[PDB]
This record gives C-alpha cells, structure tokens and sequence, in this order.
C-alpha cells in the first residue's frame, strides 16, 4: 500500500523534461564591468547586469 | 398498479412554490452536465490550443457550440443562485433537524464548488491562470509542506498543459460524484420527509399523494425558472463573467484586477480579510467545517422551534455576505474599505445557526 | 438479512426446525494439516474420474477438428506451393 | 572475418538440412519459366526461413 | 507470407538478466555513423544518452549539432548548438522531401520500431543479415529494389546498409555485417524501451512480495476454515413403530 | 512443544496491539523492504555486473582519455 | 458491535475457490480505474497529437508512465480473461435461476466489450484506425438511415481529431456507470445469495457469516492471480497486443490483417461466417439479445437442474468458440478454412443454456 | 465573409491574397491563391516581429 500509493502520485510529478530546463548556468567571467547582457531563461528574457 | 404509484410516497399539504429549488436545481445539474458532455467531445486541454478551440473551433464551426457554450456557463450562474436560495430557505424553515439531509447538502455545496473553481480553469484566459495562481499561492503558506505540494498539484513551477489535464480529467469527474450525492441527498429526505411551511406530525389521512400534483407543480415553477434562465443565455451572455477571460493568457503580464466568478466572493473575502496567510487557511477550513452538523456525536442534542428573531438575523447574513463580496473586490483601488469589509466578515463570522440549549446551565 | 429472498424462501419452504444437534471445535483446537492429504488423493481421484468422464466428446469432437485441419492445412501448402492461388 | 563463417554455414544448412525444399525450388523454377505473372518469392522465402534456422544461430554465436 | 526471422538466443532475454549497454554503446555508433541522416528517431533526446554515456560526452555531442532557436529581435530566424534538452536532429525537413531522397520511398522513424514488428529484435537483424541472396525466379527489379526475403513482399527500397569494416569501434571489437547488426539491433531495442532492466526488477520484487502475502493469506484462510470443516450433525430420531 | 517460550512470546509481543502493531512495522521494514526488495536489487546488480552501465561509462571515460592521449 | 458485522450476512459453506472470480474481476476494475484516471490526465486526443503523446510525453517523460500504461492494456486483458471464467461458471452450476444477477451481468459484459473496444480506438495507431473504419463500414449497412447515421458517428466522412475527442470522452464515461451495474449486480446477489457448488436451502445454522472468512479467502485468490498478472505486466507487455499498434495510423495504406484484439475474436468471427452483412448484424443482434433472459415475462417458466450432459456440451461450446476465433483470423490468407468456421460457428448458434420444459407437450 | 457579401465577390478577395501551399515535389515551399477554406493573411510572421 505504501509503495503504491507513492508510485500513484508520482505520476503527478513534474516531468524530467521540466526539470531540464529548470537549472541553467552563465558565465560570468564574460561580462566586463557596467555591462548589461540579456539571455534566455524558462522563456524569459534575464539581465545580468555588472553592478 | 397505477394506485400504488400514486401511495409510494405523500407528504405535506404545505409546500409552497418555495419548495420547488430543489427540482430547479436538479434541472440546472442536467443541463450542466448535458452541455459539458457536449463541450468536452470537442476540447484539448493544452496550454498551446485550449483558448482557440473553445473561442474558433467549437463556437465558429459547430452549428450551435456558440448556445452550447452560453448554456454552460449561464447553468453554472443559474445553479449557484438556486442552491443559494435553497441553503436560505432551509435555514429560514429550521431544516437543520434534517440532519442527514443537511449534511450531505453541505458536502454537495463543498463539491460545487470545487466543480464550479475548476471548470473555471479550463478556459486558458488571462483571468483562469491567475486565479489558479493565486489560490495556488494560498496552498503555498501550509507549514512545512507547501512548496512540496504545491509542485505536485502543479506538475512543476508554473501552470502549464498538464495542470490543464488534470483539471479537465478533475472538471469531467467531479459532476457524476455529485450526481451520486444528489441520489443519496434525495434518498434522506424521502426516509424524513419534507418540513413544509410549518412542521407537523401528520398521519396518513393528514398527507397528500406526491405524484401528480407535486410534479406537476415542479415542472410550473421550472418552466418560469427557464424563462428567467433564458433570457441571459441569449441577452445577456456574459453578464456573471470577465471580459479579461476572452484574452488568452499570458504568465509575464498580471491583470490590473483578479477577482473570481461571483459565486466564490464570499470566501476570497475570508482571505482578504485575514493579513495571516496560515490564519485565513485555518478559518477558510473551520468556516467550511463548521458549516456541517458533525459535533457533539455521542453528547444528546436536540433541535427546538426557530423565531422571529432568529429570521431577522438571517436577512442581516445576507446583507453582510453581500456587502462583503462587493468590498472584497473594491478594495484593490480604494483603501479605506478595509474597515467595513473587516466589520461584515467580523459580522458574518458569528452568526447563529443552531442556538444551543448549553447556552443555559448551572455550576456545580 | 432478514427481509431477503432466500430468507423468504427457506421460511415458506424449511418447517421451524427441531432436533438438530451441531458441534463446532474453535480454530486453535483443529489442525490445519489434519486432514490435508486424505483430502488431497480423495479430490484429485475424483476430478480425475469426472473430467475423464465429461471430456470424452470434446476429446472427441476435437479429434474431428484436428483431422479436418491437417486435411486444410495440407492443401492449402500443396496450393501455395504450386503457384495455384 | 565472420562474414565468410556465415556464407560457409548457410550452404551447409541447406544442403544439409533444407535438400528437399532445394529440390522443391528448382523444381517450381522450371514450372513459371514461360509462365506470365508467376513468381518463386514463396518458395525462396520459405527456402530461406528454414535455412536460418540452422546457420543463423551458429553465426550468432560467433560474435561478441 | 514472407520468411519467418529465427529466435535467437539475446542477452536481454535471459534469466536475470538485462540489456548488455556495450551493444548499445556500440550501436550508437553506428546510428552516430550509418544511418543518422536517413532514419529518425524522433522520442529520443540527447538526456537519454546519459545512461551509457558520460555526462560531458553527452554535452559535447549535443553541441555538435545545431537546433532551431527564437527569432531574432527582428524576428528573423536563428540558429544555435544543442543542449541536453534537445531531442535529437531530423533527417528531413518534411515527408516529401525524404521521398524525394529516397527514390519515392519513406525511411520510418526507427524510435519504437522493435515493437512495431512482429518478432522485433530477431526481425531487425534477420532484415539487415538478408540482403545479398539470390533474386528468385520471375521477379522483376528495379535499379532501387532489392531482393531481402524478410520484407513484406519480397522487394525492399532500402539499399544495403552494412558492410564489413564501414565503422572502426571504440573498443575494438571488429565491425563485421553480423556484429554490426547485433548492435543496432540492442541500441534500438534499448530506443524502443529504455526501461527494460527497471522492469525486470520491479518485476521480481513485486512477485517476491505478493508471493509472501498470499503465503500467509493462505495459511490463514485454511486455519479459519477448520471451524466449519469439521463441524458435526446430530438428529434426534422419532418414535417409529 | 515450546511451552514456555509460546507463554513468552505471546505475552510480550502478540498479546497487546501497542506492541503487535511495532512488530510488523519493524517485520515490514527489515525483512520485506530492506531484505527481500533491496536484496534482489543487489543481486541483480551483481549478476549482470560485467554489462553494467556504470562499467560501460567507465570504460569510456578511460577509453576516451587514451584517445586523447594521440 | 462487531458481532452485528459478523452476522449482517451469511453465505453457504460449498464455496470453493472457483467463486472468487467476482472478487478478481472487481480487482481488475479498480486497476483499470486507476490507471485510465492517471492515464487521461496525461492525454490529449487529436490525429496530430495522440499516438505521440503515448509514447513521447507518458511513457517517457514520467517515471513509471510506462508502468502506468502497461498496467492498463495488461489490466483490460485480464478482466476478460476472469469475466470469461466468470461466465464459464455461472453456466457450469446452472446460475441462470438467479435472474437478476444474470441480466445485470449481460448488461455488464456489453458495456464492458464497448469499453474496451473504445479505448483502444484512442491508441492513434494503424491498427486503432483500421478497426474503426472495419466496425463503421458494418455500420453503414443498416437499411435506409445508414449512411448519415455513419455521419453522425464519425462527424465527417474519415475518422479526424472530433472523433477521437468523442471516442475518448465515451471511454471516460462508460466505465462509471460500469461502476453503477455492479453495484447492482452486488446487490441483487444479496438479496438471492450465492449458489455453491451444489444448491441447497439452508436455514441459519447451516449458513456462515461471510466476513472475514470469505475476505480473507477472497485476498489470498487475489494475490495469487495477482501473480500471474504481473508476470505478464514486467516480462509479457505486449503479449496480449499486435504489434501494428506501435505503427501510427495511416489513413492511406491498410494492414495486410486487420484483426481485433483475443476478446472480441469471437464476435468478428460471427461476422466473417454470415456473407450478407445486413444478415450479419441481424444475428448479432439477436445473439447479443438471445444471451439474455427477458423472454417469457408473464407465461410461467421455472428451472430445473442441470446435468453431465449439458457439462460436457459446455466445454463443447468452449472448444467451438475458440476454434472460432482462430480460424476466422485464419481465413484470410487460406480459404479452405471456411469450411470449419462456418461448422464452428453453427455449432455455437446451436447450443442450449436453457432445458425448455415446453420440449415436451401435446397437442389439441 | 459569405453573410454580407456573395460568393463570387468572396471568391475574388480569397483569391488577391497569397497563402502557403503544400511543399512540393522536392519539399521547398509552395505558396497559392487563397480560397473560401483558408483563414484570414495574418500580418506578421510572429510575435517579435
Ligand atoms: C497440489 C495441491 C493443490 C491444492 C489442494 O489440493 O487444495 C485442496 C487440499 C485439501 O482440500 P480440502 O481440505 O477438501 O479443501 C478444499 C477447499 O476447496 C479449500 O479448503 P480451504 O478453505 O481450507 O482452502 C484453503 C486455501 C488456502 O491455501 C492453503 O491452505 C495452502 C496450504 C496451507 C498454507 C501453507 C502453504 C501456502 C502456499 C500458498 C500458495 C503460494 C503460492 O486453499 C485453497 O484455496 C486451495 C487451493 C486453491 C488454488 C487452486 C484452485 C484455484 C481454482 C480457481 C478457479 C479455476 O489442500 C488444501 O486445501 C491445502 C491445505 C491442506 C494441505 C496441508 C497444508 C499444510 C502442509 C503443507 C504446506
Ligand atoms: C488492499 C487491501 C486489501 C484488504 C486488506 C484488509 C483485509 O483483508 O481485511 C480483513 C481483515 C479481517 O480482520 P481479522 O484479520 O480477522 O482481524 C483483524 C483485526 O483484529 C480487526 O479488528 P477490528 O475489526 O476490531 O477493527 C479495529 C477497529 C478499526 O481500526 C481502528 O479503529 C484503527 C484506527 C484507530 C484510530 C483512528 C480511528 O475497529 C473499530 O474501530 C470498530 C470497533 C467498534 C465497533 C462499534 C462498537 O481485517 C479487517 O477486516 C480489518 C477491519 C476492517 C474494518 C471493519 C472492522
Ligand atoms: C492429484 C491431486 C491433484 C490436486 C488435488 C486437487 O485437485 O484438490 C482440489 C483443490 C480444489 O478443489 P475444489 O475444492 O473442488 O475447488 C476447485 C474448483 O473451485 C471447482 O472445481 P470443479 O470440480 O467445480 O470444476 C471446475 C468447473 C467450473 O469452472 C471453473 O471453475 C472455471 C474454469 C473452467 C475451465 C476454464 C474455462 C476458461 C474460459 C475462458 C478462457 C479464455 C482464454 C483466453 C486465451 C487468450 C489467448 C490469447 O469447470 C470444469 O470442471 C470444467 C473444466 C474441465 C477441465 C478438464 C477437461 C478435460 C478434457 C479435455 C478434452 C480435450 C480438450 C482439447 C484438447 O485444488 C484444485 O482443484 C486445483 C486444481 C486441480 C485441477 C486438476 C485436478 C485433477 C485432474
Ligand atoms: C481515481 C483515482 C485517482 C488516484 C490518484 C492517486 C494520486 C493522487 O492522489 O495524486 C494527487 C493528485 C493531485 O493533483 P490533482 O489531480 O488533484 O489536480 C491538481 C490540480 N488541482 C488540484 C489544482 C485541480 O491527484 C489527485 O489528487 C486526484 C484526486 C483529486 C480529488 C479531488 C480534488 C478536488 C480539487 C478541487
Ligand atoms: C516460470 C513460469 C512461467 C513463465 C515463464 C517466465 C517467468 O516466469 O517470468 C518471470 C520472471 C522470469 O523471467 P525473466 O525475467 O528471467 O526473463 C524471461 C527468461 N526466459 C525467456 C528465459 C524464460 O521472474 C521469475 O520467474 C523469478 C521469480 C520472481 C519472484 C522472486
Ligand atoms: C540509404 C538510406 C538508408 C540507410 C543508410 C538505412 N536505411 Fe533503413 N530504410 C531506408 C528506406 C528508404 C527504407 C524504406 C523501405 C521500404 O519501405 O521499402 C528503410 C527501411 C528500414 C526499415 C523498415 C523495414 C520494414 O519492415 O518496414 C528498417 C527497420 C530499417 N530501414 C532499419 C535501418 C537500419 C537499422 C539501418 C542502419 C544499419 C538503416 N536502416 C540504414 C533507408 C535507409
Ligand atoms: C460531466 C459533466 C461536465 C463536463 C464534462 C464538463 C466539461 C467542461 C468543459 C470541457 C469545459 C470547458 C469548455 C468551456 O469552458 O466552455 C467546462 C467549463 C466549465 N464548466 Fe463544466 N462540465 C461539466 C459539468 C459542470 C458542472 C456541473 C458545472 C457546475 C456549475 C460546471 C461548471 C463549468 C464552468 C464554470 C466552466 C467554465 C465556464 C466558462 O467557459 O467560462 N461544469 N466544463
Ligand atoms: C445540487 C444542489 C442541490 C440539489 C439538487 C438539492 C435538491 C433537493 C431536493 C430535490 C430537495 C427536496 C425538495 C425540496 O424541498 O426543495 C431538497 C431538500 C433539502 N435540501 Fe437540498 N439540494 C441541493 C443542495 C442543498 C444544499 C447545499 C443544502 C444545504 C445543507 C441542502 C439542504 C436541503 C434541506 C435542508 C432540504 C430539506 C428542506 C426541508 O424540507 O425542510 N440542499 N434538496
Ligand atoms: C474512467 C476509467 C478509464 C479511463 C479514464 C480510461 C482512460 C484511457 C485512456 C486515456 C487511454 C489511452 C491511453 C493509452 O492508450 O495508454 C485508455 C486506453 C485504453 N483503455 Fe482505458 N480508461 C478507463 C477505463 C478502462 C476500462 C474499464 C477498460 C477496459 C478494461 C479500458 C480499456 C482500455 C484499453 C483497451 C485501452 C487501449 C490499450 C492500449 O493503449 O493499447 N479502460 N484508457
Ligand atoms: C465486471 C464483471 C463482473 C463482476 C465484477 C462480477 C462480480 C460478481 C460478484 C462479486 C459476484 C458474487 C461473487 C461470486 O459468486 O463470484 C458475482 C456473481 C455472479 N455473477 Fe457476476 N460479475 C461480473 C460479470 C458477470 C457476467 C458477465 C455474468 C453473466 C451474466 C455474471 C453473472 C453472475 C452470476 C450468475 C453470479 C452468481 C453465481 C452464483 O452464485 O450462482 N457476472 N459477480
């Protein structure tokens, strides 16, 4: 019962392919000072900015 | 036997045109599930293609999806404003003594709702996805599991097709649980019986044969609830929604104002009326289990008469549950109503149903 | 359990019984293997006897089928492989 | 290479195990010439199903 | 009917046992080398690589290729390397353009395929160990027909796909026709279920585990059962002359 | 037979449900979920041990620095 | 009061392990509710989207989606499979006495074989595809209204994503009333109890209280056929399939056999065996109508016992349908099996599940 | 557009438009005179533009 109940709800997991694009990493090494640099994110475009 | 049809079951002579919501809410439970029968043999739940085919598919190519669809939503309105009549009019009555009839009507309101939050969903516009996101955000306060369950309600960190999946599979399964309910609520009241405008204890020569009169006075009352019905399906199509639901969403931009369908006001006034987050959970979930009649189990407890007074402080319920839902959604814009939306649920919050003869005892 | 058919049944039918004696041991004083392999050799002869019994004209039947189906199967290879499709 | 393994098991199994459908098939070779419309694909496939039963095997074991 | 493929004893269908992953390795490359541009396999991404491979092979292979990106801030159409997340590169662009380079026939996707045949595994290989018989009698060829007798019909527009020594393995293995079809042959039954070892486990365990409830259910169904197996009767005779 | 020991057994574990109820907690945990499950999963990871996926990946690797190495 | 839980029902002490199969069937219901719920909730039914969405999005991107989907197609198998066994007993112990357990059964089982012949439509698959178009082209041959009935079945002239959307939302619904039937089913049983190996009637002292000896019994024919079903769940999946299915539909190419999955074999069989397809369906019909018992309802008909005769004639008619099936799947490439399925299927038209006591009679 | 306008008139505003046709022979892209059937141009290709 125990197993089961939790094999049923992982079905209602999020999707490997959800938890792919979740993580991403920039470089940082790239960007000099007082510089903004726009990327793609989960859709959404990012600034990162060299404060 | 035609004669014994007729002595299945009688009841009382005083049943006014008033007892017949419970027959109109049942025609408002077919009509709903007819025309959602009808909506879901031609619907894809997906983010990408949810909003075009109900808006250019089943609306522009069918002959009549256009009335199917006005049908569905105007039922859900209609069935709303009839349980509500209905839940007044069995409190002004004292129906409360029907306890088992009362108890699963309460569980029956609970499922409607939720029946009612969920089709909402389905219609993947501007005001569907964050209405989602916020009563989403609510689950988030739980202690020590609210991120968690939040993730698996969701299917990730954002609403997307497979959270609109699980709420058409939820939206089609729901109904015929309630159907099941209605059957058992029926069932009740026929082991009971019906209260009438004043109650008695009738003997057999005291009753009146249910079939024809009753039915025939059912289908009277219906027919002019479907007049009333009628003339929003086809004047006044979207009277009780949004405009901002014929937009399709869009999760970066967030829409000036988020209010639910008039049916839900009440509780979304709970939650604006209590700054806690974990406090407006505990007083949503109290509110709703209070509504039942489940304690004192074993304690003996019995109903007495209701009176003038006890009627008078219903209608002040109604006025207060109005004036809340209407300053709910007022105070987006204008701050100083927080008092009197504070002051109606403070009102509402102490209203009694059952006046409890412990109100009187001694001491040892 | 009371307003049920065969509760009808065997009140219209059974008279209202008399002299009848039952004794019953309780499971702890009964062993599980008491009687396992009388009963098993006892069963196992007579399913063996009954089914020999009730199985002889499908046996039978089937036999027909079988010779039938060599009969078919072997002429349709002979049609295949003769090009007479 | 086992290429060549393979060829070598392939005609010891029909000569050794499928003679009589080899005969078959040269013998419904000679019906169709003239024929119109007429084919050997039956008779090569089943030439060829009950050659691989024999050489396939054998060759599958040669291989990692 | 055509030719029925032999069985053949596999690793994968074995006691205890499951996928071989150096058969898949080495199929891989062969997918990577042979048949890339002419079969697809349109539900396998470049994660699913990280179960035989490592995990920074598998983000260099990815990025060997290019995928489609979002359009330009003009919206002009981009391109951009492969990630992880990417499912792996088309052959072609639409139906038509792949009949168009296959001589009016249309190379399937190869993502599900040995469960899309009967006798899938043994059937792949009996498909690609076929090709260099003889022509039967009264069987017209064209110039892109071939005669393998484990195709529906007899005639296949698939040109001969192996030869020996085409695919220098990483291991060392020699890469001779029937070597090389073994390991398509695993790395697409590994395609079509990737989730064979899993299930066999499951397997086992959840057989253990029934097999000891239903011991113990039976032991005690027989022990509440000895109340009535052993119940006794007794009628109390009449008065008879 | 194990008279005694029946008397024992049967008044310290069986006879209460505060004490039952523990037992096939710990039964269920340490000789079904941890003795029968996670022993076949480790006898089955051992058998098919020289196909492992772990070997395979470490060939690789080791392979591919030698490929390097040219 | 416990005790009043023991004795709220009695059974006969002749129940051997052969009456569990209820109890299995039951099981093999909930594991298809189960699954077809977790299933839906990931499906999307459409031409462009199906067959993918099976194999691309459930049974890969899920950590058991697979699990999920192979407990389903294996669960389907397997409810015929002990519903056959089911009905195989009913007829062995001459069950057809208790006549409303038998009607609800029937109607079970049609509702069942409409089930699963519509789930399996929702596979987009050649195979999925080709089925449809076989039954519709049986449909088209009703007398006057056949083709717009067709029409109104497929809305349009070819199979398209609308008839996979009402496909689907048919399976969703079906199997709940399923649910409903055997719920009757269960009730009706209690109010006439259960045969035995032998019939008897039994006052209460030679009855026994049906919990928990006959639940525990019931869990242990449970586990054991819960065996054998995974056996073929982790190393059988596809078994009980054929493998055209893994080919998506092709509305332009037809497989070299078309053939229905191993439980309605034996209905297709009845169609290949009858050549006028207008007579074909006719039959069907009446073989469907024929299984049931609504015929006499006001002329005295009462049943006797049962014998080694009609036992051994049973297991004839398991061997003729059997022999059916095989063969009608035969007969496309060899036509001299024509023969014995025709023999086949008359011998099943002929076979006698009720003794007519109006056999025997005189005349004026 | 066949509610407030006749057919021949709808015929010739589908036809003065262009709308995307089947890839041809050698896949490409083809590009055909509209019809009743076919939705409304749209103006842009996709939302950045
Ligand atoms: C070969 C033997 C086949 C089985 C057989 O002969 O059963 C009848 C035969 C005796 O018949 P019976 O006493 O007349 O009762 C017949 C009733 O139908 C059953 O009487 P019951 O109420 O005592 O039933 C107990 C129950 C519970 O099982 C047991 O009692 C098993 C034995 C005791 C527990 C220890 C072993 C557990 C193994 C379980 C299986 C693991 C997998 O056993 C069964 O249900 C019998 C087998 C059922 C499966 C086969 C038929 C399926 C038909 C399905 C439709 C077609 O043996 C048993 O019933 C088993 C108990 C007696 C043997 C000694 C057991 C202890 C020592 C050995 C260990
Ligand atoms: C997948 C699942 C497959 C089926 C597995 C279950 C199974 O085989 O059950 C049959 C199997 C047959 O029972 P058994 O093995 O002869 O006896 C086990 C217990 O001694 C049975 O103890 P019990 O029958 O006394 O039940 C314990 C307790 C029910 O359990 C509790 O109350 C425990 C929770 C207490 C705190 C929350 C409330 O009962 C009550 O609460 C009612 C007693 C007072 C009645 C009014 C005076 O277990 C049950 O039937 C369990 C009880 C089911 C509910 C009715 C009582
Ligand atoms: C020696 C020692 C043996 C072990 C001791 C023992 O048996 O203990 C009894 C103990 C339980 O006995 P019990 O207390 O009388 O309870 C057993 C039954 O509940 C009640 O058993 P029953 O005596 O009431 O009989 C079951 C009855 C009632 O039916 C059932 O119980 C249901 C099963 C009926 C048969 C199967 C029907 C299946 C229909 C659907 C099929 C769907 C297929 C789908 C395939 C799809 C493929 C893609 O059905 C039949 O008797 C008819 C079946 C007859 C089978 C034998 C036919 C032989 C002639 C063959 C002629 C040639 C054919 C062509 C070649 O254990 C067993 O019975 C275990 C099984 C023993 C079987 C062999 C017996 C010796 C022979
Ligand atoms: C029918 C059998 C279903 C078994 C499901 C077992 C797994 C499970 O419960 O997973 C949790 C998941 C949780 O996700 P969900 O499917 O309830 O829906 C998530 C989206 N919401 C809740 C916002 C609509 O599934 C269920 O809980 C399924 C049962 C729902 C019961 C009614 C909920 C009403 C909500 C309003
Ligand atoms: C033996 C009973 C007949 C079925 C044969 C297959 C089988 O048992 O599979 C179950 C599987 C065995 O199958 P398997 O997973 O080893 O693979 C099939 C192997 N061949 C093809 C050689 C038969 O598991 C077991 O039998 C192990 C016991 C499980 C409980 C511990
Ligand atoms: C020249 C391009 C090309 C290459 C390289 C190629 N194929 Fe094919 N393949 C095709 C075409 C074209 C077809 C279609 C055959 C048909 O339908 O007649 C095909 C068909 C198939 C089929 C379908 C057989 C059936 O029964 O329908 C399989 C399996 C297959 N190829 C596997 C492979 C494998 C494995 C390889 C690598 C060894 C490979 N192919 C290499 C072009 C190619
Ligand atoms: C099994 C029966 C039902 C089915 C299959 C069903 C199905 C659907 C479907 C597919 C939709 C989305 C299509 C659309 O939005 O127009 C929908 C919407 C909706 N349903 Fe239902 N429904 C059912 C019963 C009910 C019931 C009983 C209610 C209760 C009032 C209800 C309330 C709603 C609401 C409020 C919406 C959204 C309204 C809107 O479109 O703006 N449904 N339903
Ligand atoms: C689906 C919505 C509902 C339907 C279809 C429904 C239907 C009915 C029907 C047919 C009756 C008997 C006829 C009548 O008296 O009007 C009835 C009576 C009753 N219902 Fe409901 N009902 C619903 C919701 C509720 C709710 C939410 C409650 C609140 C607890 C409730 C409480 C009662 C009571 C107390 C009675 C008996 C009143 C009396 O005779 O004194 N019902 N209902
Ligand atoms: C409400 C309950 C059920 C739901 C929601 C449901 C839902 C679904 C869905 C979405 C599919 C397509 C996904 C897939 O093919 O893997 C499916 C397939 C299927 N269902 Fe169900 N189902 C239910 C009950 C049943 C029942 C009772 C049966 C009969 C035993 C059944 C038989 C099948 C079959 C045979 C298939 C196709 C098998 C295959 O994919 O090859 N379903 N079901
Ligand atoms: C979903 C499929 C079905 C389920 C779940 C089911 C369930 C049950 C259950 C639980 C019982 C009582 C336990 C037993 O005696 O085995 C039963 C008895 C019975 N069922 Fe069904 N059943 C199904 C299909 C059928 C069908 C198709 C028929 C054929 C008409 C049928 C006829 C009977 C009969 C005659 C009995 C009583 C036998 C007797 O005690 O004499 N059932 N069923």
């Amino acid at each position: 019962t125990r197993v089961t109940v939790v094999y049923l709800m992982s079905q209602f997991m999020p999707s490997k392919s959800s938890l792919a694009l979740a993580n991403i990493e920039v470089d940082i090494g790239d960007i000099p000072e007082g510089k903004t640099v726009t990327i793609m994110w989960q859709g959404k475009p990012v600034f990162l900015r060299k404060r | 036997n035609k004669i014994s049809l007729y002595r299945s079951y009688s009841t009382t002579i005083l049943l006014s045109p008033a007892y017949s919501l419970g027959f109109c809410a049942s025609i408002f439970i077919v009509i709903q599930i007819i025309s959602g029968y009808i909506l879901a043999s031609n619907y894809i739940a997906s983010t990408n293609e949810s909003f075009n085919i109900i808006h250019n598919v089943i609306m522009r190519e069918l002959d009549t999806g256009w009335l199917i669809r006005f049908n569905h939503i105007n039922g859900c309105a209609f069935l709303f404003i009839v349980i509500y009549m209905h839940i007044y009019r069995s409190l002004y009555h004292n129906s409360i003594t029907k306890t088992s009839v009362w108890i699963v009507g309460i569980i029956m309101y609970i499922l409607i709702c939720g029946i009612a939050f969920t089709g909402y969903s389905l219609v993947y516009g501007q005001m569907s996805l964050w209405a989602i996101v916020v009563i989403c955000s609510l689950v988030t306060a739980i202690p020590f599991i609210g991120n968690k369950l939040l993730i698996l309600i969701w299917g990730g960190n954002i609403v997307s097709s497979v959270t609109l999946q699980r709420i058409f599979c939820i939206h089609y399964l729901l109904p015929l649980l309630l159907i099941l309910f209605i059957i058992i609520h029926l069932y009740n009241l026929h082991n009971v019986n019906s209260t009438g405008d004043n109650y008695f204890i009738n003997n057999r020569y005291d009753r009146i044969n249910f079939y024809p009169l009753l039915l025939i006075r059912d289908v009277f009352i219906g027919s002019n609830i479907l007049i009333i019905y009628n003339i929003f399906v086809y004047y006044y199509s979207d009277l009780f929604g949004h405009p901002d639901n014929y937009v399709p969403a869009n999760p970066l931009v967030t829409p000036s104002e988020i209010m639910p369908e008039f049916y839900l006001l009440p509780f979304y006034a709970l939650i604006r009326a209590i700054p806690h987050k974990v406090l407006g959970i505990i007083i949503m979930v109290l509110f709703l289990l209070s509504l039942t009649n489940l304690y004192p189990i074993y304690f003996i407890r019995f109903y007495n008469n209701i009176n003038i007074l006890q009627r008078s402080l219903l209608l002040l319920l109604l006025l207060d549950l109005v004036i809340a839902s209407k300053l709910c959604l007022l105070i987006n814009h204008y701050e100083s109503f927080y008092l009197l939306l504070i002051l109606s649920i403070l009102c509402v919050l102490s209203h009694h149903i059952y006046n409890t003869s412990f109100n009187f005892s001694n001491s040892i | 359990e009371g307003h049920s058919a065969y509760v009808a049944l065997e009140q219209r039918v059974n008279t209202r019984q008399k002299g009848i004696i039952q004794r019953h041991l309780s499971p702890y004083d009964v062993d599980i293997r008491g009687n396992g392999f009388r009963q098993i050799y006892r069963l196992g002869m007579q399913k063996i006897r009954y089914f020999g019994l009730i199985g002889t004209p499908c046996l039978l039947v089937a036999g027909a089928y079988r010779g039938i189906w060599v009969f078919c199967e072997r002429l349709e290879d002979e049609r295949y492989w003769s090009n007479a499709l | 290479s086992v290429s060549e393994l393979k060829l070598k098991f392939e005609e010891e199994c029909a000569h050794h195990h499928c003679h009589d459908i080899v005969k078959k098939v040269e013998v419904c070779e000679e019906s169709i010439k003239g024929k119109e419309g007429k084919n050997c694909l039956f008779q090569h496939a089943r030439l060829w199903e009950c050659v691989d039963h024999c050489a396939s095997p054998k060759v599958f074991a040669l291989l990692k | 009917v055509d030719s029925h493929p032999p069985a053949l004893p596999w690793p994968h269908f074995q006691w205890f046992q499951g996928l071989d992953w150096r058969s898949v390795r080495r199929g891989k490359e062969v997918y990577e080398q042979v048949f890339a541009p002419c079969h697809s396999l349109s539900f396998i991404k470049y994660r699913h690589f990280e179960a035989f491979m490592s995990k920074e092979e598998v983000k260099n292979m990815a990025a060997s290729f290019e995928v489609d990106d979002d359009p330009d801030e003009k919206g002009e159409a981009r391109k951009r390397p492969g990630k992880r997340f990417d499912t792996v590169v088309q052959p072609y662009k639409n139906e038509q353009e792949a009949r168009y380079a296959n001589n009016g026939a249309l190379p399937p996707d190869l993502s599900v395929i040995t469960n899309a045949r009967h006798g899938g595994v043994d059937y792949i290989y009996a498909l690609l160990t076929g090709y260099g018989r003889p022509v039967p009698g009264g069987v017209q060829l064209s110039t892109t027909q071939w005669y393998n007798p484990y195709f529906h019909g007899g005639i296949i527009g698939m040109p001969p796909p192996l030869t020996d020594d085409m695919i220098e393995y990483e291991d060392g293995t020699p890469a001779s026709v029937p070597q090389m079809a073994k390991d398509v042959t695993c790395f697409l039954e590994w395609c079509s279920n990737p989730w064979w070892d899993e299930r066999k486990l499951l397997g086992y365990k959840t057989i253990a585990t029934l097999a000891v409830i239903a011991v113990s259910s039976g032991y005690y169904n027989r022990f509440l059962s000895g109340l009535w197996r052993s119940r006794r009767l007794a009628f109390r005779p009449f008065n008879y002359s | 037979m194990l008279a005694n020991f029946s008397r024992f057994f049967y008044k310290t574990f069986l006879q209460s449900n505060a004490t039952l109820i523990p037992l096939t907690l710990v039964f269920t945990y340490x000789x079904x979920x941890x003795x029968x499950x996670x022993x076949x999963x480790x006898x089955x990871x051992x058998x098919x041990x020289x196909x492992x996926x772990x070997x395979x990946x470490x060939x690789x690797x080791x392979x591919x620095x030698x490929x390097x190495x040219x």
